[PDB]
């Protein structure tokens, strides 16, 4: 390891120590609102009074920031220095600042947040000591002068070389570049960790979730050919969706639904995986819009998968959960919806499950068959299981009515079924 | 540009470990 | 009819759908600001089906 | 500040600090001579001499 | 020969009588000289006599 | 049948004939002992150069290998040969007609395991002696205790307790007593490998089904269970570097790096050894280093390395995928034809039945290079 | 005599003591038995001062022998000092439909 490398390491360690006047004017001139000159000339007192006003406004907006006023925004906070504290106190600072960035990721359209974060930059040197958290915080505002300035003053950790090419230009970074960024595989793990933190602290919001889910969609879209890449990329996005469903916010539920839909339609998953996705969605379904989206997602997943045992009967627990969280009338009007999304394999499996399990709502079964335009082999499977249930259970008027419905619609298939097995 | 995955050298430093000779001992 | 006929019925039943090329979702980036989760989900479902 | 440099290639190293207390100068036994800012880690000068 | 292949589905052309092709394939720039389906109707080969590797 | 003109010297183009290798240290220079049929070689591990080679062929093939600091203990058909620098320096005949099948050494007690579930314990004649030569005692395990002897281990911090792992359960034997001091519960699945974790009293057991039982000896209970289906676990190793990663080598020729702290899967390597020759026959983290050495059954020995993370803040979460590092290899089948590439007798071409062409160095085998088959354009 | 409260406050201001801030940072939080025993292993005793490794292990100048149990508790402390104890074993053990079934299947499949 060459001496040049070892000294580069030591320079990294001593990045934030101002060992002489010139280096100090650099570290102090880097700032968020004021240009280099005024930044270099002004003082901690001025910056801090602005910060106090701004954070007071933000606390008035929502009461959470008071703790930061207590711990990072005192005259003692004017006094202290990063460099002359011990390792433990350094970690405490880092935890506090990460929490503050998590809170402040939500109001990056407020000059109050701009001013307060400007204090934090200028006194605690976040723009050097901890830039991953800052970038991850503000990444979804990527079309804004605030983000352009963060790039201008930041030093880029090795993952963000795309933004590196866009530092100090004049045009904002583009969607395609952000898609390269996310298309990386390590950065995906990083951003996964960030979302996990956001969820566990219940600090998520629409615009952020929109950007996250759109980026994930485009990631799988660009990777829509390299199937090895898709296979190794499954665990990351599907774990993100797992936790995003474990959350409670309807926004999280919808985002997880969308990611799951696109991922399944772009890559054919296994029956067990699609089953588990169903189970989790059904477990955490709570409200109306989430219900709507989850139903569409399930339909699409079963229209995807295709293999031996394609439309087999749903397992007991999954079927019970599904009928618990969904009503026959609800699915009926869903079929009656004018769009009528193609629920073919899903409806077939649902019907077979009902036939094996309930054996009561046969008239709803009939309404289903009339409402949906089925297909040949699916109908044949239905007829086969119907023959089996007829030979097992007592004969029913609605049952023979179903048979008559088949007579009106392709009795000949009934004929093939019975001649293959029966009279 | 894409992220640079630079390979570097690895120098296996000293690896102090345990002693089964210390583990086994004579009776009283 | 044979297992061959069963396979033929299977394949004749199976119908086409829209695929996922690498240039299909590059628009919600323009149209992503100040909208609602439901509307975004509907747009994705529209472009996918 | 408590450095630890390992240059296992050239000879044992001879150390000198500037009277100012800032720059460090190492002279290896075979050819390596370095003068480094030692705190911000700017290698001011490096000479490879076989002598 | 201007290189298209219009692919229709019988199940709907028969009732339409002015059918719309399910697809309008254009991957062959040159004359169309051999169109053959797979025995199970899942693959369709298009072959052109003019250019090599067609 | 001894000649008068020629004398056997050494064997090119073999790095491992399939038996598990063993690792060891001499101060800093880490070394890897690997058998080749009727002889064994000792590689360096910093460059995978050659350091020593057994000068005297064993009458039959070596079955089990082990190595403490400076001595290598080989165990072929009936005996145990104690070797120093590849020179046979003490034979040890066993008083049976069976074959020794496992071997472990610790303290002053060598312990061998022969296929009739028979354990032999040998002691040094003196506390300051170098290798054990005195026969201390003999033990046996019958079917009521456990099945066939799968492996022998000596956990850290156990006076004269030898752990024996069998196809059904685990036993602890106090040898200076010659007694069974604790037996385990019964495991539903045949045990296939064992390893002593760097933490105390924990041994990792890989089954024939995708089961890794991390079992504690004191509390006598399965601390943890890691599930991999449709896979025959074949090797275990632990990361002593300072991060809690486990490497599982599965006989289908794959490698799986798990993180125990997050119950997670860092990375999986596919086809790092030809499956048909047994897949991973041993994988081992070098102590105190982020370097995994894997030997297969296809005459191949490799070293992969873990880079430091790229994330300045996250790190342990965004852990790097392993990078391939340096390796050596030979032919899969016996060579068909050989020739000398030059007058200075440095390189030898050998073409084998594996449809392959190779050039093997003769001085220090660091240069076992396969000649690519990449057609020049016309 | 102890300082008054306002005196403590003024002293904090004048000296620039930050220990209050340090304390707040430290208190800061995101609010939003064996199975088998061996008698002879217990009663065994070994010498101490005869080798340098045991000499570095020991804790008393004048002791020369110790019983097996103390010897092992202390040797175990040594081994712990060699390899730090990790949390995955330290503080964790295994021993309507759920939410994490998807994660379980992800774990089980390649």
């Amino acid at each position: 390891s060459s001496l040049s490398d070892q000294l580069a390491q030591v320079a990294s360690n001593n990045a934030t120590v101002a060992l002489d006047r010139k280096r100090r004017q650099k570290l102090h001139s880097a700032s968020l609102i004021y240009n280099s000159k005024t930044a270099a000339t002004q003082d901690y007192d001025f910056i801090f009074e602005n910060a106090s006003k701004a954070l007071e406004e933000l606390s008035q907006i929502e009461p959470k920031f008071a703790i930061f006023s207590r711990t990072l925004f005192s005259e003692s906070s004017i006094s202290l220095d990063r460099n002359v504290q011990t390792k433990e106190e350094i970690k405490d600072l880092d935890n506090a600042i990460n929490a503050y960035l998590l809170l402040a990721s939500s109001k990056w359209y407020l000059a109050p947040t701009l001013h307060a974060t400007e204090w934090l930059v200028r006194r605690f040197q976040i723009h050097v000591k901890n830039t991953e958290m800052l970038l991850l915080s503000t990444l979804n505002y990527y079309q804004t002068p605030v983000f352009k300035r963060i790039l201008s003053i930041i030093k880029l950790p090795p993952l963000f070389n795309c933004l590196s090419n866009f530092v100090r230009s004049e045009k904002p970074p583009t969607a395609l570049t952000m898609i390269k960024l996310f298309n990386d595989m390590d950065f995906l793990k990083l951003y996964t960790s960030y979302l996990d933190q956001c969820i566990k602290h219940n600090a998520t919001y629409t615009n952020q979730l929109l950007f996250t889910t759109c980026c994930f969609i485009n990631v799988v879209a660009f990777n829509s050919n390299n199937d090895e890449k898709l296979n190794q990329l499954v665990p990351i996005l599907l774990e993100i969706s797992a936790k995003l469903l474990a959350s409670k916010s309807k926004d999280c539920q919808i985002a997880a639904h969308t990611i799951l839909v696109v991922f399944a339609t772009a890559l054919p998953l296994k029956k067990t995986i699609i089953l588990a996705a169903m189970e989790t969605i059904l477990s955490n379904l709570d409200a109306k819009e989430a219900k709507h989206s989850a139903l569409l997602t399930i339909c699409k997943l079963f229209q995807t998968l295709k293999g031996q045992g394609n439309v087999d009967q749903l397992p007991s627990k999954i079927f019970k959960l599904f009928d618990s969280k969904f009503d026959t009338v609800s699915i009926l009007t869903f079929l009656d919806k004018e769009d009528k999304p193609v629920c073919d394999k899903f409806i077939t499996s649902y019907t077979r499950s009902i036939a094996r399990y309930d054996r009561s709502k046969l008239n709803i079964i009939l309404s289903l068959l009339k409402k949906i335009r089925l297909e040949r082999y699916e109908v044949r499977l239905i007829i086969t299981d119907l023959i089996y249930l007829s030979e097992i259970l007592e004969d029913k008027s609605q049952l023979v009515e179903l048979f008559e419905y088949f007579i009106s619609i392709n009795e000949d298939l009934v004929l093939k079924c019975l001649k293959s097995l029966g009279l | 540009p894409k992220v640079v995955r630079e390979a570097k050298k690895v120098e296996m430093t000293e690896a102090r470990a345990y002693n089964a000779d210390a583990d086994t001992a004579k009776a009283a | 009819e044979d297992e061959e006929d069963i396979a033929l019925e299977f394949i004749n039943g199976e119908k086409k759908d829209k695929l996922v090329n690498m240039n299909s979702f590059t628009s919600m980036f323009d149209n992503i600001q100040n909208v609602q989760m439901d509307t975004f989900f509907d747009r994705v479902m529209k472009v996918l089906t | 500040k408590a450095l630890d440099l390992s240059l296992k290639e050239f000879g044992p190293y001879h150390i000198k600090y500037a009277k100012n207390g800032t720059h460090l100068l190492i002279t290896g036994r075979k050819g390596h001579v370095a003068s480094m800012d030692w705190r911000k880690g700017q290698l001011r000068a490096e000479l490879f001499l076989n002598e | 020969e201007s290189g298209f292949v219009n692919l229709y589905d019988r199940n709907n052309a028969m009732t339409s009588s002015t059918p719309t092709p399910v697809a309008a394939l254009d991957q062959l720039t040159t004359t169309i000289s051999n169109l053959q389906f797979s025995p199970d109707g899942q693959i369709l080969c298009m072959a052109s006599r003019a250019v090599k590797d067609a | 049948k001894n000649s008068k003109i020629f004398s056997p010297f050494r064997i090119i183009g073999n790095v491992s004939n399939g038996v598990p290798f063993a690792t060891g240290t001499l101060g800093s220079t880490f070394y890897i002992v690997t058998c080749v049929g009727k002889t064994f070689q000792i590689y360096d591990a910093n460059t995978l150069h050659l350091l020593f080679v057994s000068e005297k062929e064993t009458p039959s093939s070596i079955v089990a290998l082990s190595a403490h600091f400076h001595y290598v203990y080989a165990a072929y058909e009936n005996k145990v040969g104690i070797y120093k620098r590849g020179i046979e320096e003490h034979l040890l005949e066993l008083e049976t007609d069976a074959n020794v099948e496992h071997l472990c050494i610790f303290g002053d007690y060598l312990c061998a395991s022969t296929d009739d579930n028979s354990i032999f314990i040998y002691k040094k004649s003196d506390p300051q002696d170098k290798y054990p030569s005195e026969f201390y005692t003999k033990l046996t395990v019958t079917e009521i205790q456990g099945g066939e002897i799968v492996s022998l281990q000596h956990l850290a911090t156990y006076l004269n307790k030898l752990t024996v792992v069998t196809k059904s359960n685990v036993l602890l034997f106090n040898v200076r007593t010659g007694k069974l001091v604790f037996t385990s519960n019964e495991f539903p699945d045949q045990i296939t490998t064992a390893e002593p974790a760097p933490v105390l009293d924990i041994i990792a057991l890989g089954t024939v089904t995708g089961e890794v039982i991390m079992f504690n000896m004191r509390k006598g209970k399965r601390i943890r269970t890691i599930k991999i289906p449709q896979s025959r676990i074949s090797s275990l190793s632990f990361r002593t570097d300072g991060s809690s990663h486990l490497s599982v080598g599965t006989s289908s020729g794959d490698l799986i790096f798990y993180d125990l702290d997050r119950r997670s899967r860092i990375h999986v390597l596919k086809n790092i050894h030809r499956e048909s020759y047994g897949g991973v026959t041993q994988a081992t983290f070098l102590n105190g280093q982020p370097i995994i050495v894997t030997s297969g059954g296809d005459n191949s020995l490799k070293e992969y390395v873990f880079d430091p993370s790229l994330s300045q803040g996250s790190g342990d979460v965004v852990v790097q995928p392993p990078r391939y590092l340096r390796s050596r290899g030979g032919h899969s089948q016996p060579p068909s034809y050989i020739a000398f590439a030059d007058s200075q007798s440095h390189f030898m071409l050998s073409a084998s039945k594996d449809r392959s062409l190779w050039s093997f160095s003769l001085r220090k085998d660091a240069q076992s290079q396969e000649m690519s088959q990449r057609l020049h354009k016309k | 005599p102890p300082p008054d409260e306002e005196e403590q406050l003024l002293a904090k201001f004048v000296f620039g003591d930050t220990t209050d801030l340090q304390e707040n940072l430290a208190k800061f939080n995101a609010d939003f038995e064996a199975a088998w025993i061996d008698s002879d292993d217990e009663k065994i005793k070994v010498p101490i001062l005869v080798t340098n490794k045991t000499k570095k292990l020991r804790t008393s100048y004048n002791e020369s022998k110790i019983n097996g149990v103390h010897y092992i508790n202390r040797l175990r402390s040594q081994f712990e000092k060699i390899y730090p104890r990790p949390k995955w074993v330290d503080d964790e053990s295994d021993s309507n439909g759920d939410i994490n079934a998807l994660t379980k299947i992800l774990s089980t499949t390649y």
